[PDB]
């Protein structure tokens, strides 16, 4: 009762009743999702402050399911104009900051009423605020063209420019002694897209193995880099979980799954006449944590090691001077300010365990925390729109790839399926189904790569000039010979500029 | 039931004192004051109707801005919307505004310009920041102002309306000042507030300042922020800036300055009021820490009231008294202090503080007038003090005899404050 006077006087009455409106929305959401039990039926519904569950993940999951899962299937169609949608998501970010402030005030209000289940862990919600601030500022950057003398970079992003320049099979002006082979350009593009879509430093990119890439138990579309950390990288209190995600993009040239599958194709096979690859691995004597946890995601000097840092420094410098982009050191080497959230073991065991929350009507892992990843972090760091939140945006599939073209590349997975597929280690068949998903994405995105860059070293093999390969190529690329704009999408803002073929070809420097 | 006519037959002192304790609350559809909602275990939550569906569709988008604050418990809103037709025309409410304006804006506090229902009408907010009464200026001049200004021309002038940005959006600030420009209503307003919910100012503040020279009836200016207090009303060292400042011609006009809710007013080395060279009162409303040795206090200022503060230093008069009569602090506390409570000290109670006083047998009527000249050298011609809710004065509090009498200093909420000595 000592803290009540400076808790009332800390706010305006207007701000106090606005905050009470917002946490009343929160407590109504907690009652309609059975997080806190209702006291009775058809009476004065009232919860005590002593047992009101408040946490970072509960506040953020409320924020998801109410504020940023703005689907509204009866009134979705009022976001066509950029001015009205800009006003609407500016209202979204203002209400986001105000609801986070209100629930911070509610967590402060429950502590004086002796609530042990009210700890905010405010750096998580500040990371969420910084995340949506970054996205709304990117939309502020596209909606404002006259900020400075950089209107080209207002239009053009770094990721699309560097990606489409690194899909170029010829390097007559890129580099002479740095980017000779196309496999080295593909592993550079793997490193650049694992930098862009996964905001890590260089050392977490060095930690990437084959066995550290899981699959989506909820999605099957996402590549789950479970950055497992127990008690030794710098940090004690062992369990610190940072989950990561790679989604297939709309454009087949900025997709991390397509680029990863292409470099793994040129790594396992390569060119039979020019550069024989590293070969397909054993996957038979795999201990759970030996073989796939000793092989990196890209080769370097030796065949089973990670490359050198200043080589990638020179690669970044030569690509950004070829693409005319201002390089800075911390924005591509050091740790980013806005990263995926790294959980602790206590909340990761208490919250995501579905058997300890059987009273809840709807588990968080089911819809709003897919693959134990926060939703908005996933669909912002994978460059999507998190506001429709349950649609089929990436599932738009004309001319799907057949199984006959699937069983003609990477036949080793078919051999293991005709081997004892269950008797192997868990990481082995997990990596096999990982390569199945990557091969399906690669086979889906292959006709656009053949149509726009036919001279790439995937096609240094005369089995690709057969009837079925070129027939599927023509069947998927028949609808692009007369259209002025492209068919597939690029980015959530950049589909009204660089969807036109003229600007998309002027992205290129050699052979526009 | 309640009889309206019998209440309006009894004379105006009793009606004043009824509408005094009726703070601003005319309605029965009022929110709970924010002390009961927090000193309670339970949290009152909502959870069907037939008539309110007609009210929440038509009446509610008119009052969306000022009443979306109360979306918790919408029984408070569907009860509100029957008051929203008839309460502004009530004879009790209009009689309250009559007896307020007859006492120069003392009874119910600060009518406010707003722009609702496309009109630029007035508004009255209670202490819970809920509107209850909205009048356009023709209707407000017609049946309350002209209803008591029968023939006396010193009461036709209505110069006590606050303007109060942070109530409303900066687009509505622009539209309100434009419609207030196209009418002759700048002499109508009485004071302005400021919001902002590294010298950067908001858009609604710049719009308010650029039309503030045209007021010619502006007093009682007030701010609410700290990062805005340090910019537009504090001196801050700068003395020559044409744009973004608060236009020195209107600095001369104002009577007083209210400082609403901050942490410190002397965040820098000095909370200097060198300008605003014509203000009389200064009310520190909820500032956490103020030092009286860091305020520079103009040539003619009289009142420094200060409520709801958390820490006060003092004007450190005790550091200058002990150099005058040249003793130690421990000898002063036990030797020169008399603690007399004869009859006028016991009038206003102060049962928790202990009002003290210097001797007469140990000071020979010289270096008593010097010990009093120390106190008047520290106060510099102020009279009214008014310590409300306070805590933990660092230096001990020193008041002169010429100002302690006639209740010109007035400590009100005495729990942690103690030991005021009067010299």
């Amino acid at each position: 009762e000592d803290r009540f006077q400076e808790l009332v006087d800390s706010l305006k009455p207007r701000t106090a009743h606005q905050y009470k409106t917002y946490y009343t929305k929160y407590i109504q959401w907690c009652q309609l999702n059975q997080i806190i039990p209702t006291p009775e039926d058809n009476s004065v519904n009232s919860v005590p402050y002593k047992d009101l569950p408040i946490s970072a993940e509960l506040i953020h999951w409320f924020l998801l399911d109410t504020l940023i899962t703005d689907d509204k299937p009866g009134e979705k169609r009022e976001e066509t104009e950029d001015l009205d949608e800009e006003e609407e998501n500016s209202f979204k970010i203002a209400t986001l900051k105000k609801i986070i402030g209100s629930l911070n005030f509610l967590s402060k209000l429950c502590k004086v009423h002796e609530n042990p289940n009210a700890n905010i862990d405010t750096k998580y919600l500040e990371s969420v605020t910084k995340l949506h601030t970054h996205w709304i500022d990117s939309q502020k950057a596209i909606t404002t063209n006259e900020t400075n003398n950089t209107n080209t970079q207002v239009l053009c992003p770094p990721l699309l420019k560097v990606s489409l320049n690194l899909w170029n099979p010829e390097t007559n002006h890129l580099s002479e002694k740095f980017f000779k082979t196309c496999s080295e350009k593909l592993r550079f593009l793997v490193d650049f897209q694992l930098r862009s879509y996964l905001n890590l430093s260089f050392e977490e990119r060095s930690k990437i193995r084959f066995g550290s890439l899981k699959l989506g138990k909820r999605d099957r579309d996402a590549i789950i880099y479970h950055k497992v950390t127990h008690s030794a990288e710098k940090k004690d209190t062992p369990g610190h979980h940072q989950l990561l995600a790679l989604l297939p993009q709309d454009c087949p040239f900025i997709c991390p799954q397509t680029t990863l599958a292409a470099y793994l194709y040129l790594r396992f096979y390569g060119i039979p006449s020019v550069s024989k690859g590293d070969g397909f691995p054993n996957l038979n004597a795999d201990e759970n944590g030996s073989l796939l946890q000793d092989i990196p995601i890209l080769r370097g000097k030796s065949l089973t090691t990670y490359p050198r840092e200043e080589t990638f420094s020179n690669y970044y410098t030569t690509v950004f001077r070829y693409c005319h982009l201002p390089y800075k050191r911390r924005e591509y080497f050091n740790k980013c300010n806005l990263v995926y959230p790294t959980w602790d073991e206590d909340t990761f065991r208490t919250f995501f365990n579905e058997e300890n929350h059987g009273n809840w009507l709807e588990q968080p892992e089911a819809f709003a925390f897919p693959d134990k990843i926060p939703f908005d972090f996933k669909k912002i760091m994978n460059f999507k729109s998190p506001y429709t939140s349950y649609s089929t945006n990436a599932k738009k599939d004309p001319f799907p790839p057949p199984k006959d073209l699937l069983v003609q590349i990477f036949p080793e997975i078919d051999e293991y399926k005709r081997h004892d597929y269950e008797g192997l280690s868990q990481n082995s068949r997990d990596f096999l189904d990982l390569m199945e998903v990557l091969r399906e994405r690669f086979l889906s995105n292959l006709p656009w790569i053949y149509k726009f860059f036919p001279n790439h070293d995937i096609f240094q093999d005369p089995i690709f000039g057969n009837s079925d390969f070129q027939s599927y190529f023509n069947d998927k690329t028949i609808h692009s010979k007369g259209s002025p704009i492209l068919s597939f999408d690029i980015l959530p803002g950049f589909n009204k500029i660089y969807k036109n073929k003229t600007n998309f070809y002027s992205l290129l420097i050699e052979r526009p | 039931s309640f009889n309206p006519v019998r209440f309006l037959e009894l004379p105006i002192d009793i009606r004043k004192e009824v509408y005094f304790h009726l703070d601003g609350n005319f309605c029965g559809a009022h929110p709970y004051p924010i002390d009961i909602l927090y000193k309670s275990n339970d949290v009152e939550l909502p959870g069907r109707s037939k008539r309110s569906k007609k009210l929440l569709r038509y009446m509610y988008p008119v009052f969306a801005t000022y009443l979306n604050i109360f979306e918790y418990s919408p029984q408070l809103i569907e009860k509100w919307l029957e008051y929203a037709f008839w309460l502004r025309y009530d004879c009790l409410v209009l009689d309250c505004f009559k007896v307020n304006h007859l006492y120069d804006g003392t009874l119910i506090d600060a009518l406010e310009w707003t722009y609702l229902d496309n009109e630029l009408r007035l508004a009255y907010f209670n202490k819970a920041s809920m509107l209850e009464v909205w009048y356009t200026f023709k209707e407000y001049k017609k049946w309350v102002i002209d209803s008591v200004a029968f023939d006396e021309l010193d009461l036709l002038n209505v110069s006590n309306i606050q303007f109060n940005i942070d109530n409303l959006t900066p687009q509505l600030v622009d539209k309100c000042l434009s419609i207030l420009e196209q009418k002759d209503l700048f002499a109508t307003i009485g004071e302005v507030q400021f919001g902002q919910d590294n010298q950067l100012t908001s858009i609604s503040v710049i719009r308010t300042i650029r039309s503030m020279e045209s007021m010619k009836s502006l007093r009682k200016i007030t701010v609410r922020g700290e990062k805005l207090y340090e910019l537009l009303i504090n001196f801050h060292g700068f003395r020559d800036n044409p744009g973004k400042t608060i236009s020195y011609i209107v600095k001369r006009r104002i009577n007083e300055i209210r400082l609403s809710r901050m942490n410190q007013i002397s965040r820098t080395g000095l909370a200097d009021f060198t300008r605003w060279d014509n203000l009389q009162k200064l009310v520190l409303s909820r500032v956490a820490y103020i030092d009286l040795n860091s305020i520079v206090f103009p040539k003619n200022f009289k009142s420094l009231t200060m409520k709801r503060v958390s820490k006060i230093k003092w004007w450190n008069i005790e550091e200058n008294i002990l150099k005058e009569l040249k003793v130690d602090k421990r000898t002063f506390k036990s030797l020169y202090i008399k603690e007399d409570d004869s009859k006028f000290t016991k009038f206003f109670n102060l049962r928790h503080t202990r009002i003290k006083e210097l001797d007469k047998s140990e000071i020979n009527q010289i270096t008593y007038l010097r010990c009093q000249a120390i106190v008047w050298l520290s106060f510099r011609t102020l009279n009214h003090i008014k310590l409300q809710n306070v805590s933990e004065v660092f230096n001990n509090i020193i008041v002169p005899r010429a100002l302690f009498d006639s209740k010109r200093v007035e400590i009100y909420r005495c729990e942690k404050i103690s030991q005021v000595l009067v010299i």
